[PDB]
């Protein structure tokens, strides 16, 4: 079935790098884009960027310019997301979305989503 | 150590033992036993101050040639040991002067 | 022994026509076609592609030079050509003509920069499908071609060795001359004038007073981050960061470095990898850069 | 228009300090480089190393790196210190000057050039013979 699995992450300390995954199945993985979105607890959504797994061409917003890196391993149809030099306001939940099925041909909007992983940070233990 | 006997009136040509690979820059030196060594040619086409214009250098254009110092109109003063100094691109930094040659005149 | 590098000399065992004899041959390989296998920490190298896919050679009796190709419709159909000087991409076209079939087309492969295309008329063209969304590449076509000269000053040598009964294997046996990096030059004043023209034309779609800035590629590959093309029988990869490094508001030519690959994976697929034979002598390619592709 | 005149002990037992100073007479030094040359009877000239204003002291990779060159701007002199000498090291020592030039064949932006030193003005040179007697 068309779906996306993720891997839950533990709380990280400030100044560390997180590792986010997103694994798809079913439909062909090298045909459509894939976006990354974040949701803060008690606020609205905010878009992070979009990666094209066909050729590795990425494009992300200016809010995270120079701090996030997106890769892809099409040999096993999995994505990745790295982020170092963290802060305290980056406590949120992350999602990876696609546009596998829609009558229109434009890239937006995306409909299918995944489980999602809530990442939060703590200064001390 | 390699001698070369050329009588008076003949124009001789002495070359360097070690060949070069690529862009080249050769310097020449002359040394008499007991005297001080003085350069002859540098940059393969330049002439220093205080030398007769009888030693024609070897221009390095359209790489594929070699380096050789010729002597035109040899006199009594042109009889000593010669030294060749090579500087190229595919060898790095040259330290030693390498082998030398010795010229002898007849009559 | 160049003291403190782009290529490396590798020696290895190879078969012969006689099934019991084994010879030892040496060749030169570029740094982008070799991956270490030990890492702890000695030097024992291997190729890049035969961990995942197979490899075939391109015997040099054929050439890759692009030639004009006309697409001609069969008996019963027809082709309609529009001749509007303000064709923004979609909509009606007043001047329509019917031709037997089209003119020559040069199927040249390129990335981030079109080459040997068709010049516009009286203006530069800025086309796209939807401009108000960041999911469609935007095409730009100039009105005057810019000259660009790529060159690899090395002097290679083709060395052929036997690999079996009736087969042959070519390699770059030796480099004779001066080890230097292959580069590419582009005029500076013409480039700045063309960029001024294109930003003046682009200002029509984004308000009459805005700030336009350029930036280099984002990254994540070796084919869609640099400027990739082929000429003289060799594939180049020339960095293009020294071009989109300006900011616009309200005879000293530019140079660009280039790397060279041999084991390419063009026409993205699995199970196939095309080797490229080396070209003998020197290569010098002049081109008319005309296009632009911008996200 | 500079002349260099060297002075040394000449006879010294092995494994002691051998210092031969080459005093300078002429114009002041601001850009020229200096070099020492050793010549043994039966062997050619030995380019041991050069000195510059950047306190750079490099030598041949086969000279065991046991000799040091120094320059004092107070006395305006140049000296050398070579310890642990061997009686088989008798030779004449010249203190000369040299100039650095560059040769370009490719593109300067990528560093397709290389340097080379040429000794234009020379000195006199004296012979030092070391032994246990
Ligand atoms: C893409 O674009 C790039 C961008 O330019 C191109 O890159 C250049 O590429 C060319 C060739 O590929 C390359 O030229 C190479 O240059 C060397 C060196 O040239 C220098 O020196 C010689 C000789 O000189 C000395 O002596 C004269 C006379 O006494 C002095 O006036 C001079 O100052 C020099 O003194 C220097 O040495 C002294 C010690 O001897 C020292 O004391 C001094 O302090 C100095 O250091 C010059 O002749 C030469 O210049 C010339 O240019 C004139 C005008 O055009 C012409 O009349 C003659 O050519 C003249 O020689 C230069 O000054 C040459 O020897 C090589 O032959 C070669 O030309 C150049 O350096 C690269 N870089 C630049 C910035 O240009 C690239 O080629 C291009 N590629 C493609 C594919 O398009
Ligand atoms: C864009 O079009 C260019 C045509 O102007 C083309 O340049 C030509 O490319 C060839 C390929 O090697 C060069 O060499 C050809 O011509 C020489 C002439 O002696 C032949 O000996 C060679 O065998 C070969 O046929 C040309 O010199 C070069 N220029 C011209 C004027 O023909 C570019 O290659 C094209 N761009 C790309 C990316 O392909
Ligand atoms: C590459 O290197 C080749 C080998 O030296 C060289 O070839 C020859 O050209 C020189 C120069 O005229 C001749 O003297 C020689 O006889 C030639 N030999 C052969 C076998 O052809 C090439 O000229 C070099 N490449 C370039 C572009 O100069
Ligand atoms: C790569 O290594 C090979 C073998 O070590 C080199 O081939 C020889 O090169 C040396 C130069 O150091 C010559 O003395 C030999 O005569 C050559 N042949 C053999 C059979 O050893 C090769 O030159 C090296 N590559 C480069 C670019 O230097
Ligand atoms: C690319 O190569 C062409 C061909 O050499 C260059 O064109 C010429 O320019 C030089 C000097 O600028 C003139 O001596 C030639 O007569 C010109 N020939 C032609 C046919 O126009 C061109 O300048 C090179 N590009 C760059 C940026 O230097
Ligand atoms: C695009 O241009 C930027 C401009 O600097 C390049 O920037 C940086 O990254 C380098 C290595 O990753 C660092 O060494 C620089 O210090 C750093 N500079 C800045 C201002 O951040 C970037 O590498 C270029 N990208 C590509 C793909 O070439
Ligand atoms: C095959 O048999 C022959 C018999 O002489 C022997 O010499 C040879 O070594 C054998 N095969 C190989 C390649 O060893
Ligand atoms: C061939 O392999 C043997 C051992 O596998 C090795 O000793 C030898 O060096 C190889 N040949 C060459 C030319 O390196
Ligand atoms: C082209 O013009 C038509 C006419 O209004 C318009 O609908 C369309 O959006 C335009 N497209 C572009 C890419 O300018
Ligand atoms: C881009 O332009 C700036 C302007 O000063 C310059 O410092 C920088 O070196 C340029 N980048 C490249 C890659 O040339
Ligand atoms: C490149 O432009 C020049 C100038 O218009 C033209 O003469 C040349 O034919 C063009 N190149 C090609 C391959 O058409």
């Amino acid at each position: 079935q068309v779906q996306l699995v993720q891997s839950g992450a533990e709380v990280k300390k400030p100044g560390a790098s997180v590792k986010v995954s997103c694994k798809a199945s079913g439909y062909t993985f090298t045909g459509y884009y894939m976006h990354w979105v974040r949701q803060a607890p008690g606020q609205g959504l905010e878009w992070m960027g979009w990666i094209n797994p066909n050729s590795g061409g990425t494009n992300y917003a200016q809010k995270f310019q120079g701090r996030v890196t997106m890769t892809r391993d099409t040999s096993i149809s999995t994505a990745y997301m790295e982020l170092s030099r963290l802060r305290s306001d980056d406590t949120a939940v992350y999602y990876c979305a696609t546009q596998v099925k829609l009558d229109s041909s434009a890239g937006y909007p995306f409909d299918i989503w995944g489980q999602g992983t809530m990442v939060t940070v703590s200064s001390a233990s | 150590v390699r001698p070369l006997s050329v009588a008076l009136g003949e124009t001789a040509r002495i070359s360097c033992g070690r060949q070069a690979l690529g862009s080249r820059a050769v310097q020449w030196y002359q040394h008499r036993p007991g005297q001080a060594p003085i350069l002859l040619i540098y940059n393969n086409q330049d002439r220093p101050s205080g030398i007769p214009e009888r030693f024609s250098g070897t221009p390095d254009i359209n790489f594929g040639t070699r380096a050789t110092l010729t002597i035109s109109g040899v006199e009594a003063g042109d009889e000593a040991d010669y030294y060749c100094h090579m500087w190229d691109s595919r060898s790095g930094f040259s330290w030693s002067f390498g082998g030398a040659t010795r010229l002898t005149v007849l009559g | 022994n160049i003291t403190d590098g782009e290529l490396k000399n590798c020696s290895f065992n190879m078969t012969t026509e006689l099934r019991d004899k084994r010879q030892k041959v040496h060749a030169l390989f570029y740094k982008l076609d070799i991956v270490p296998i030990n890492e702890n920490q000695n030097t024992s190298y291997r190729l890049i592609n035969c961990n995942t896919a197979a490899i075939t050679q391109a015997c040099p009796k054929v050439s890759f030079e692009p030639i004009p190709i006309h697409y001609c419709a069969p008996a019963g159909f027809a082709i309609l050509k529009c001749k509007d000087k303000k064709f923004n991409g979609t909509g009606p076209c007043p001047s329509v003509s019917t031709v037997q079939c089209t003119h020559g087309i040069k199927p040249v492969v390129s990335t981030q920069l079109l080459l040997n295309g068709s010049l516009a008329e009286e203006e530069v063209m800025i086309r796209s499908e939807d401009i108000r969304n960041n999911a469609k590449n935007i095409l730009v076509q100039f009105n005057t071609p810019v000259q660009i000269n790529c060159t690899r000053p090395n002097n290679n040598t083709r060395k052929s060795i036997r690999i079996g009964p009736g087969q042959w294997f070519y390699a770059t046996g030796d480099i004779i001359g001066d080890i230097r990096q292959a580069h590419c030059n582009v005029s500076k004043a013409t480039w700045n004038e063309t960029l001024g023209k294109v930003v003046k034309q682009l200002r029509k779609h984004f308000g009459n007073n805005t700030i336009i800035r350029f930036a280099n590629s984002s990254g994540g590959d070796l084919e869609v981050t640099t400027h990739s093309f082929n000429c003289g029988g060799e594939f180049f990869y020339c960095d293009t960061s020294g071009l989109f490094n300006s900011t616009w508001i309200s005879n000293d030519s530019i140079t660009l470095p280039c790397r060279i690959k041999q084991i390419i994976n063009m026409w993205q697929r699995i199970g196939q990898a095309m080797y490229a034979p080396p070209i003998q002598g020197v290569i010098r390619c002049v081109s008319n850069i005309t296009g632009l592709i911008l996200t | 228009q500079v002349q260099l005149q060297e002075s040394g002990p000449g006879l010294v037992k092995p494994s002691e300090t051998l210092s031969v100073t080459c005093s300078v007479s002429g114009d002041s030094m601001n850009n020229y480089y200096w070099t020492w040359i050793r010549q043994s009877p039966g062997k050619g000239l030995e380019w041991i190393g050069y000195i510059s204003d950047r306190e750079s002291a490099t030598y041949n990779p086969s000279l065991n790196s046991r000799v040091v060159i120094s320059r004092d701007t107070s006395k305006n002199q140049l000296s050398l210190k070579l310890n642990s000498v061997t009686p088989a090291d008798t030779a004449v020592y010249y203190c000369a000057t040299a100039r650095r030039g560059q040769r370009i064949y490719g593109v300067v932006s990528f560093g397709e050039f290389f340097y080379y030193y040429s000794m234009d003005v020379w000195g006199k040179g004296t012979t030092v013979t070391v032994s246990s007697a």
